């Protein structure tokens, strides 16, 4: 199934994920896209900051679902 | 079925971030740790004379303004330059993963806008100025007359944060004494920032 994730620049990220699949491996399938640590990315979804450890499926992410990513800006 | 609530959500950048690590010593302030501060300042100055002239920004809702997406950028122009905004504001701005220098912007005179940009570095960069072009430009503004303005030089590779969050509490108290509007009055030459005291505000906020 193909879920999107949008960040506050305008960009729009799609992946193939399963539901099975773990917060902390979505991460990393958009660390390989785009080349963020995942020390750095803030998945949301419905308004709530996603724990590493949930599944997609514990979380109730159907196939096309939208998920916000904010980044931890530093300097 | 299982329905899902969605009544009536915040919008991303203002949602909490729990895991937000704590800082330390030398560590380089996150914009977490910006908008923390920032909260607190602006909840210690209610009430005083002037304080409704202050609007501190989102460090996000500042990238927001060159997204690529228009109702983005519209959402981010609606949040610091609309007719209820007031007409000081303090953007932060951020080169990723590398730098952080603070734009101040007034607009009580709508004929003739100021801009104040600040960098602490020793060496500038020509790329941070560009960003507080990009910001200035998607705000309706001349970046040709943004001010390139003296700071204290940093004299460490991590408290380029610290610089902006002591200019922004110290120009502040300025608009609120009324001297501000001296000559020098957005001069940040003499400023010491202090990671001690920035850490004590997080802690206690």
């Amino acid at each position: 199934m193909q879920i999107f994730v949008k960040t506050l620049t305008g960009k729009t990220i799609t992946l193939e994920v399963e539901p099975s699949d773990t917060i902390e491996n979505v991460k990393a399938k958009i660390q390989d896209k785009e080349g963020i640590p995942p020390d750095q990315q803030r998945l949301i979804f419905a308004g709530k900051q996603l724990e590493d450890g949930r599944t997609l499926s514990d979380y109730n992410i159907q196939k096309e679902s939208t998920l916000h990513l904010v980044l931890r800006l530093r300097g | 079925p299982e329905r899902i609530d969605v009544d009536n959500l915040p919008s991303p950048q203002d949602v909490a971030d729990p895991e937000l690590p704590p800082v330390r010593a030398t560590s380089w302030l996150l914009d977490g740790h910006l908008r923390a501060y920032t909260d607190d300042l602006a909840r210690r100055l209610r009430g005083e004379p002037n304080a409704h002239l202050l609007h501190f920004a989102d460090s996000q809702v500042v990238t927001m303004l060159s997204s690529a997406d228009p109702d983005q950028q519209a959402r981010a122009q609606r949040l610091l330059a609309g007719d209820d905004i007031p007409p000081i504001v303090f953007l932060p701005i951020n080169q990723p993963n590398a730098h952080w220098s603070l734009l101040v912007v007034d607009r009580r005179n709508k004929d003739a806008v100021a801009a104040y940009h600040y960098d602490s570095m020793a060496q500038k960069d020509p790329q941070q100025r560009y960003l507080a072009d990009m910001a200035a430009y998607h705000l309706g503004l001349d970046y040709q007359q943004t001010h390139e303005m003296p700071i204290a030089i940093q004299s460490d590779g991590y408290s380029c944060g610290d610089h902006v969050l002591t200019g922004i509490e110290v120009l502040a108290h300025r608009v609120l004494d009324g001297t501000f509007d001296y000559a020098g009055g957005r001069d940040l030459t003499d400023i010491e920032p202090d990671r001690g005291l920035i850490r004590d505000r997080l802690a206690q906020a």
